This record gives structure tokens, C-alpha cells and sequence, in this order.
């Protein structure tokens, strides 16, 4: 089965799996295997990644080309990309990331996202680390182990959800029914995080990351969000921090930008950008696609 | 969040057809029949009952074993064995918690082993190439639901009872697609409840009519007229509970004035 590739050096550990570059013998190209070592038989983040990788065929996201299914073995043959996003930004540690090429992996990722809500999935794990990018200046969304196919309307899913600091108010404050906004929210923690190359709000709790959020945003009220103070997790012992004026959040912004980044931070999920509609927003009328210093 | 609403609408429309089962597909089986499908797919719904599972996993796993028998034969002996694979699948995929495969393995009275079912699951993922995200009679409700003024519990509740019968006979309900069935099943409901038809909003959603939903329609309505004398009773049982508002207790309409 695996006679075709050639192992070459492994890339890294994700949801489940391991990862590894390699490369076709006879044809040259290479690619990422991801390899599950196969108890209760096939693990659910492995049937929803295939089955859903399989649906999204879209140039922003990871291109899932093969599945080499073994007694013993499960294989999973993807598109080989260069790098991670956090890898590239502690790189881009000097130079800073310039607003060109900040501006296009974000559309390419609003592009990505678009393409995964419109065909009813979520992703739920965005962050750097999860967002590859090559030589020729695109950026895709990888590892969908923790992927989820939902249904219209939503229903009450997984809580257990997001990488901490990518992680949604609404998923916070254990809100029953969480949609497409918890990844736009993701993302918009990323574009903070390309701007000023550090993490937006780095927590190390749950309450520890509401009040980061809340420092920075100010602490939600009835008004900026119906429906916030009856949250199960909600506490009306929060300390109420006003908010912060948003050209001190992320000072490089120049207008259009911090007008995008707050509305891919809204607090109101129903308010909150989604992924088609911040394709026409003005902070992206100029933009080119760059390809990176690599 | 309408936002998407009619993108995914479109898409499920797109993929139903795709993940058709083969409406021939039992005349081929030689040693099955639609009563033994309609048995299986009746513990199945136990099964979802025992275990707290999602109508949605249900109708997944029916989907599975459909497909999976379309070109699959197997012994009447081992359709269970399918069933079970297909549930625990369909478990992986839609549920928070799936059952772990003992609890599978257990409610066959041990009639297989682990490594059978295990086996099993492997062989309907290549069956079906791991294209487990298959539209069902259930997401398509969902949405239509979305389109009642009010809301109305019962309607829901009914529906989700109608098309949950339909998953019990292949004969008739394989011919209709899950968005068709989804239709017929809301146009009763809502009728039957409250004496509304099919609202003109989905109409203009899924471009169905009355007159499209119809052959369906009628079909639909004789199972609701008779079901209470089915070979399988777990759905009606199924339907009494408090937490689909006992819908399976309302009478069906003695005529439908098409
Ligand atoms: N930083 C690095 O060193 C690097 C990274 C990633 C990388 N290329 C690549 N990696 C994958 O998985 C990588 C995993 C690692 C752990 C988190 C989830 C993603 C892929 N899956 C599909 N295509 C992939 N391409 C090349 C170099
Ligand atoms: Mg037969």
C-alpha cells in the first residue's frame, strides 16, 4: 500500500495521529501522511476528518488526496505544505509581518472559512499552529479532527472546544448552542496576532481568559450582548472593565482594519462578521497575494 | 444563522442525491427482505432508545446500511452485524458520547464479537469510502421548521415521527429523496396539528408543491393511517414520551383533501 511513498522526517503531533512529510516515488510529489495506528476501532476525529476533507475541496483548504486503509493502519494523504503561521511569525520575529501579507492570508483564511460554513462544518481548532502556508503565498486551514458537520439550525455539540487562547466568549460562558462565529472569533484572534505577533489574549484558565477578553473589550452587558448575564457560566460578580478604545488593541491598525477586527470580535455571535460578508470589507479592497520571505 | 442558511440548503440538495441509496437494491438481495430490513432498522431505533442517542444517528445509520446493501449482499444472519457497525459509525460521527463498542457488542446478546463488529465497521467505511456526512429526512425538517409562524412543538414532534417511520419500509420510502420525504412528512404534520398546508415560503425554498409532494404524500399518509397495525411498533412507542409531546397518541387525518 505504502510502496509509492518514502518517508523523509516526521512533522508534528495533532488532534490524533502523527505526521509526516514524504514523497511519491514515481511521481515526485510530496506530501504530509498523517498515520493512525488502529479498543473501539476507528476513532471518531478520524471518520469526521476523512469524510468531511472529502467534501471540502477548496484551495484554502488542506487538500485531502488519498486514504490507504489498513487492518493495522490508517492512512491519511494530504497536500504537503510548508510551514505553520506560528512557526512563520516567531520567523517573522525582526521584520514583522508586513500589512500585505497579513492582509491576504487573512482573506485566503475568510475564503477557507467561508467554504467550510457554507458546507456545514466547523472547524473548532483554529489557531497558528492548525494554519499552513507555502512558497507561493497561500495559506490553508489544516487538521480538522476536531471538525464538525452541524446542522440548520444548530443544535447543543461538543463544549469541550477551541485551543484556549482561540477560544469564543460564547464557548466560555458555556453557552448551549455555539455556531460559525466561534471560528471567525478564532480568526479575528489570529489577525490580532499577525498584526502584533503575539497572542491576543493568552490566558492560562477559563476565567482567566474571560478576563482577558473583558479587559480588553470591555465586560459584556445586556446592552452589547442580550442574553449574556442569564449564560450558564456567567457571574454577576464579573468586574465590569470598561472598554478599551480598539486603535489601542491592535496600534498598527490603521481604520479599516480595526473596523474588521471588531467585528470579528463581537461579542453577540449573531452580530459577529461572518466569513462571506467580511470578504467585501474594505480593509481588503487592495489586496494582492505577496509570497513570503521563506 | 441564515447567513448560511440557503448555502447549505442548496448543498444538502446537491449531496442527497449523491448519497441515494439504489432504489432496486432488495429484488438483488437474495436472502433479505424489506420485513427483515424493516426489523433491523426497528431495533435500531431501540437501540438509539437504550442509549439516549441522537434521531439524527438513527437516520445516518439507516442511510449507511441503505447504501451499504446496494451493493453488498449479505446473509439474513449478518444484517445485524451490518446494522451494528453502521450505529456505532454513525455514533463516531454525530454524537457527543458515543457508546463504546461493548455496549454494541452487548445489545446483539453477544450474538457477535468485538473484532466482528470491529471488522464490520471496517468494511462499511471502504464500502462507502468514508462518505459518512450524508443528508437525511432530519436535517432537512430541521430547516423546514425554521419556516412555521409559531413555532409549534407538536408539528416538530410529528414530523420527526413520520419520517422516522419512513426509515422502517424500504418499499415505499427508498424511491423518495430525504428532502421529498422531509416535505411530505412537515405538509401532514402541520396539517394534521393545525390544519395549515406546506407555507408558500418553502415553496419558494425547495421549489416542491403540494402537487410534487403528493405520490410521497399519499404514501406517507397510509403509513400514518397504519401504523398502529404495523409488524414494527418501536417509533410509536418511541413517540409517546414526554419529550416528543406524545405526538404518536394524535390521530391521523381520515382524508387529506389534495
Ligand atoms: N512547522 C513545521 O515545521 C511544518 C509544519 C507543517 C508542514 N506541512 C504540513 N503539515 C501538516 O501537519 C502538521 C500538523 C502538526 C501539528 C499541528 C497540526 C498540523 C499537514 N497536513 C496536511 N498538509 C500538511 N502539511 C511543514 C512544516
Ligand atoms: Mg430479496
Amino acid at each position: 500500500s505504502m510502496e509509492n511513498f518514502q518517508k523523509v522526517e516526521k512533522i508534528g503531533e495533532g488532534t490524533y495521529g502523527v505526521v509526516y512529510k514524504a514523497r511519491n516515488k514515481l511521481t515526485g510529489e510530496v506530501v504530509a501522511l498523517k498515520k493512525i495506528r488502529l479498543t473501539e476501532g476507528v476513532p471518531s476525529t478520524a471518520i469526521r476528518e476523512i469524510s468531511l476533507l472529502k467534501e471540502l475541496n477548496h484551495p484554502n483548504i488542506v487538500k485531502l488526496l488519498d486514504v490507504i486503509h489498513t487492518e493495522n493502519k490508517l492512512y491519511l494523504v494530504f497536500e504537503f505544505l510548508h510551514q505553520d503561521l506560528k512557526k512563520f511569525m516567531d520567523a517573522s520575529a525582526l521584520t514583522g509581518i508586513p500589512l500585505p501579507l497579513i492582509k491576504s492570508y487573512l482573506f485566503q483564511l475568510l475564503q477557507g472559512l467561508a467554504f467550510c460554513h457554507s458546507h456545514r462544518v466547523l472547524h473548532r481548532d483554529l489557531k497558528p499552529q492548525n494554519l499552513l502556508i507555502n512558497t507561493e503565498g497561500a495559506i490553508k486551514l489544516a487538521d480538522f479532527g476536531l471538525a464538525r458537520a452541524f446542522g440548520v439550525p444548530v443544535r447543543t455539540y461538543t463544549h469541550e472546544v477551541v485551543t484556549l487562547w482561540y477560544r469564543a466568549p460564547e464557548i466560555l460562558l458555556g453557552c448551549k448552542y455555539y455556531s460559525t462565529a466561534v471560528d471567525i472569533w478564532s480568526l479575528g484572534c489570529i489577525f490580532a496576532e499577525m498584526v502584533t505577533r503575539r497572542a491576543l489574549f493568552p490566558g492560562d484558565s477559563e476565567i482567566d481568559q474571560l478576563f482577558r477578553i473583558f479587559r480588553t473589550l470591555g465586560t459584556p452587558d445586556e446592552v452589547v450582548w442580550p442574553g449574556v448575564t442569564s449564560m450558564p457560566d456567567y457571574k454577576p460578580s464579573f468586574p465590569k472593565w470598561a472598554r478599551q478604545d480598539f486603535s489601542k488593541v491592535v496600534p498598527p491598525l490603521d481604520e479599516d482594519g480595526r473596523s474588521l477586527l471588531s467585528q470579528m470580535l463581537h461579542y453577540d455571535p449573531n452580530k459577529r462578521i461572518s466569513a462571506k460578508a467580511a470578504l467585501a470589507h474594505p480593509f481588503f479592497q487592495d489586496v494582492t497575494k505577496p509570497v513570503p520571505h521563506l | 444563522v441564515p447567513d448560511y442558511h440557503e448555502d447549505i440548503h442548496t448543498y444538502l440538495r446537491e449531496m442527497e442525491v449523491k448519497c441515494k441509496p439504489k432504489v432496486g437494491y432488495m429484488k438483488k438481495q437474495p436472502d433479505i427482505t424489506n420485513s427483515m430490513r424493516a426489523i433491523l432498522v426497528d431495533w435500531l431505533v431501540e437501540v438509539g432508545e437504550e442509549y439516549k442517542l441522537q434521531n439524527e444517528t438513527l437516520h445516518l445509520a439507516v442511510n449507511y446500511i441503505d447504501r451499504f446493501l446496494s451493493s453488498m449482499s449479505v446473509l439474513r444472519g449478518k444484517l445485524q452485524l451490518v446494522g451494528t457497525a453502521a450505529m456505532l459509525l454513525a455514533s463516531k460521527f454525530e454524537e457527543i458520547y458515543p457508546p463504546e463498542v461493548a455496549e454494541f457488542v452487548y445489545i446483539t446478546d453477544d450474538t457477535y464479537t468485538k473484532k466482528q463488529v470491529l471488522r464490520m465497521e471496517h468494511l462499511v467505511l471502504k464500502v462507502l469510502t468514508f462518505d459518512l456526512a450524508a443528508p437525511t429526512v432530519n436535517q432537512f425538517l430541521t430547516q423546514y421548521f425554521l419556516h412555521q409562524q409559531p413555532a409549534n412543538c407538536k408539528v416538530e414532534s410529528l414530523a420527526m415521527f413520520l419520517g422516522e417511520l419512513s426509515l422502517i419500509d424500504a418499499d415505499p420510502y427508498l424511491k423518495y429523496l430525504p428532502s421529498v420525504i422531509a416535505g411530505a412528512a412537515f405538509h401532514l404534520a402541520l396539517y394534521t396539528v393545525t390544519g395549515q398546508s406546506w407555507p408558500e415560503s418553502l415553496i419558494r425554498k425547495t421549489g416542491y408543491t403540494l402537487e410534487s409532494l403528493k405520490p410521497c404524500l399519499m404514501d406517507l399518509h397510509q403509513t400514518y393511517l397504519k401504523a398502529p397495525q404495523h409488524a414494527q411498533q418501536s417509533i410509536r412507542e418511541k413517540y409517546k414520551n414526554s419529550k416528543y409531546h406524545g405526538v404518536s397518541l394524535l390521530n391521523p387525518p381520515e382524508t387529506l383533501n389534495l
